[PDB]
RNA sequence: AGUAGUAACAAGAG
RNA sequence: ACCUCUGAAUAAACUAUU
RNA sequence: AUCUAUAAUAGUUUUUC
């Protein structure tokens, strides 16, 4: 007998086994090289999805600009960028007169959040593309070395510390004739200067790379990085459209998790109950083909434009920023190729900035093909790219436009027989159609794909399907009457996190705990997989059971400290003690369980302030998974692979940061809970405090006269220190 | 070592089917040189936990 | 050779 | 050639925990 | 009855010929 495991769901429904669908228990796939032909490929796709449209050349720039809007009207089914900007004016009219105010209501909640919010809401996030460096950088650091530079070239509106002065900021540097960097070699420090052109290039560069990691994709992808000077930007026009979204029945976004599930569930529902019970209904589970490579920031434009309506000027400048630099990018090409000689047995990396005027005989066809047809658009090592939204921005924006295309489905819309409502999130959608009959259906999709080619959305054939309503399938949730459990998507949760010691194990325990309450994963597999759990952090950490033989280099110590303690049960598993965990306690830290079976002498130690591990007091080193710190809770090395560049000067600044920090937060006690606010510079700060403290002490007694005249002193000589 | 020692009957080791695209006397001697270090740390008296 | 798959590793840098 | 260093951080939303 | 704290970390989701 061959075992056939997928005719599992001959008896089970696909629904109800879908865990069983998903391989992640595997390695994702990778890339290994250089994404310069999948940033190539992009840009040339991009392209040719506008290729009727019309050329320019910028005057700011130099780069050729292709603009789709308002272009022929498409006569196959083929994916187009021709969006008809009265079309999409008239979407956002029609969704504004089925939900009055919600363009004011959203505008005046962006308008506070503009002026509220602060220029360290950039440093949130991983990383961002450093003009000053041609690569990517840590958020904070790129803000940082963006400061400086705006510093030394007399841009310093940033020091209010709010973010649209920041942006000022920005747009006064777009006018500098020249801007200066400073550069290192094999270390000393050399200035650059930049002209306006070239400057004007860089701020309007996204930096790109290849998507590593990705489940369910046979071929990679390319995805993008933004700038310093586009983010505060980008910033405010997703808060904008997260401020519309919260207001819209049909958004996908940002609502995630049981929330979300409850929210499409009751939508469908009230679908459902609006429906008639003489009319036909069908849902779409729809996907979108290249979403983000037709939709145009022209038309993103105006869509801000309609939203902004009747708002004070600032405010729409402000707004309208984003898409205007969002339609004159430009995008990195990456690391380039690499050149193999079989013969001389040699390789060689070219750099991407060289495929302008590099010979074509050493690439094959395909990447060839690519050069030839991208060869026009480059400029400054990057390729003109007008059309098109590059990868994973302005998520929400189109979710707002998906809804206006979903609202124009109602039948005062229609004004026939069917209607049609549905819910979308970015360009994942799902649609729901009523009609009196087949006809209607049919009509009524057609209706709603030609409209949505109207405004530039091209809806997959490939992917997409439609049924009766009662089963779809929307952001990888399978509705079946309900949404159904997916235990394969949270599998590689799972396991050593990598944090720490005690981290780890409450991620574990938590991770259990979630799943059971989420997932369906029942008791026996929940008892499982806490022993799985257990035989992997074991295995990782070295730390064994005492009274087992596992020989580590950890094994001895472990032994000794397992001779000597007296009750067993409380040593942590992280110092070979047993396993006290279980259905019942999944939700208490470990430390904790087992705090009154612990020796006194054990437990002072772990829990012992002065240890050099961590950073009447307690452990304190950012406790993220960590109830109670103890001395598993240290911190592992950090990447040493930067001491062999030339970037290794950041390492002395940033110790002499954290050295200020420190000396600040001896100062103002409340800086580390709650994040301090001012334009005065920190020693500033710190005098102004010492001199008030001081003065409040003598009042109060609390001391002599000689100390305060003696702090005084003191703070006279660091006002003369600070001029000079 | 001793589940190696468990079996009797190791013949000279010989190529049955050959990797077409490879140099099938270096894998003949790869496994003769694991059995010559296997004997070694043997006969050292005090096996490693690496070799 | 092998891994691997639209580009790489099969050490790199000083 | 010895020697020395090093083992590699997309975006957005969400979820979990602190 | 209502109910997006702030921040940090990790995880999850988001494909043309
Ligand atoms: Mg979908």
């Amino acid at each position: 007998m061959d075992v056939n495991p997928t005719l599992l769901f001959l008896k089970v429904p696909v629904q109800n086994a879908i865990s069983t669908t998903f391989p992640y228990t595997g390695d994702p796939p990778y890339s290994h090289g250089t994404g310069t032909g999948y940033t190539m490929d992009t840009v040339n796709r991009t392209h040719k999805y506008s290729e009727k449209g019309k050329w320019t050349t910028n005057t700011e720039t130099g780069a050729p600009q292709l603009n789709p809007i308002d272009g022929p009207l498409p006569e196959d089914n083929e994916p187009s960028g021709y969006a008809q900007t009265d079309c999409v004016l008239e979407a956002m009219a029609f969704l504004e007169e089925s939900h009055p105010g919600i363009f004011e209501n959203s505008c005046l909640e962006t308008m506070e959040i503009v002026q509220q919010t602060r220029v360290d809401k950039l440093t949130q996030g991983r990383q961002t593309y450093d003009w000053t460096l041609n690569r990517n950088q840590p958020a904070a650091t790129a803000l940082a070395n963006t400061i400086e530079v705006f510093r030394s070239n007399g841009l310093t509106a940033n020091e209010s510390g709010r973010l649209i002065d920041f942006l000022k900021d920005v747009m006064d540097s777009m006018d500098k004739e020249e801007m200066e960097i400073t550069t290192h070699f094999q270390i000393g420090k050399k200035k650059q200067r930049l002209n306006k052109r070239s400057y004007l290039i860089r701020a309007l560069t996204l930096n790109t790379m290849t998507k590593d990691a990705e489940r369910g994709k046979l071929k990679r992808r390319a995805i993008a990085t933004p700038g310093m000077q586009i983010r505060g930007f980008v910033y405010f026009v997703e808060a904008l459209a997260r401020s519309i979204c919260e207001k819209l029945e049909q958004s996908g976004l940002p609502v995630g998790g049981n929330e979300k599930k409850a929210k499409l569930a009751n939508v469908v529902r009230k679908m459902m109950t609006n429906s008639q019970d003489t009319e036909l209904s069908f849902t779409i589970t729809g996907d979108n083909t290249k979403w983000n490579e037709n939709q145009n920031p022209r038309m993103f434009l105006a869509m801000i434009t309609y939203i902004t309506r009747n708002q004070p000027e600032w405010f729409r400048n402000v707004l309208s920023i984003a898409p205007i630099m969002f339609s004159n990018k430009m995008a990195r090409l990456g690391k380039g190729y690499m050149f193999e000689s079989k013969s001389m047995k040699l390789r060689t990396q070219v750099p991407a900035e060289m495929l302008a005027n590099i010979d074509l005989k050493y690439f094959n066809k395909s990447t060839r093909e690519k050069i030839e047809k991208i060869r026009p658009l480059l400029i400054d090592g990057t390729a003109s790219l007008s059309p098109g939204m590059m990868m994973g921005m302005f998520n929400m924006l189109s979710t707002v436009l998906g809804v206006s295309i979903l609202n124009l489905g109602q039948k005062k819309y229609t004004k026939t027989t069917y209607w049609w409502d549905g819910l979308q999130s970015s360009d994942d959608f799902a649609l729901i159609v009523n009609a009196p009959n087949h006809e209607g259906i049919q009509a009524g999709v057609d209706r709603f794909y030609r409209t949505c080619k109207l405004v530039g959305i091209n809806m997959s054939k490939k992917k997409s399907y439609i049924n009766r309503t009662g089963t779809f399938e929307f952001t990888s949730f399978f509705y079946r009457y309900g949404f159904v459990a997916n235990f394969s998507m949270e599998l590689p949760s799972f396991g050593v996190s990598g944090i720490n010691e005690s981290a780890d194990m409450s991620v574990g325990v938590t991770v259990i705990k979630n799943n059971m309450i989420n997932n369906d994963l029942g008791p026996a597999t929940a008892q499982m997989a806490l022993q799985l759990f257990i035989k992997d952090y074991r295995y990782t950490y070295r730390c064994h059971r005492g009274d087992t033989q596992i020989q580590t280099r950890r094994a001895f110590e472990l032994k000794k400290l397992w001779e000597q303690t007296r009750s067993k049960a409380g040593l942590l598993v992280s110092d070979g003690g047993p396993n006290l965990y279980n259905i019942r306690n999944l939700h208490i830290p470990e430390v904790c369980l087992k705090w009154e079976l612990m020796d006194e002498d054990y437990q002072g130690r772990l829990c012992n302030p002065m240890n050099p591990f961590v950073s009447n007091a307690v452990v304190m080193p950012s406790m993220e998974y960590d109830a109670v710190a103890t001395t598993h809770s240290w911190i592992p090395k950090r990447n040493r692979s930067i001491l062999n560049t030339s970037q290794r000067g950041i390492l002395e600044d940033e110790q002499m940061y954290q050295k200020c920090c420190n000396l600040f937060e001896k100062f103002f006690p409340s800086s580390s809970y709650r994040r301090p606010v001012g334009i005065s510079s920190m020693v500033e700060a710190m005098v102004s405090r010492a001199r008030i403290d001081a003065r409040i002490d003598f009042e109060s007694g609390r001391i002599k006269k000689e100390e305060f005249a003696e702090i005084m002193k003191i703070c006279s000589t660091i006002e003369e220190l600070r001029r000079q | 070592i001793k589940c190696m020692k468990t079996f009797f009957g190791w013949k000279e080791p010989n190529i049955i089917k050959p990797h077409e695209k490879g140099i099938n006397p270096n894998y003949l001697l790869t496994w003769k040189q694991v059995l010559a270090e296997l004997q070694d740390i043997e006969n050292e008296e005090k096996i490693p936990r690496t070799k």
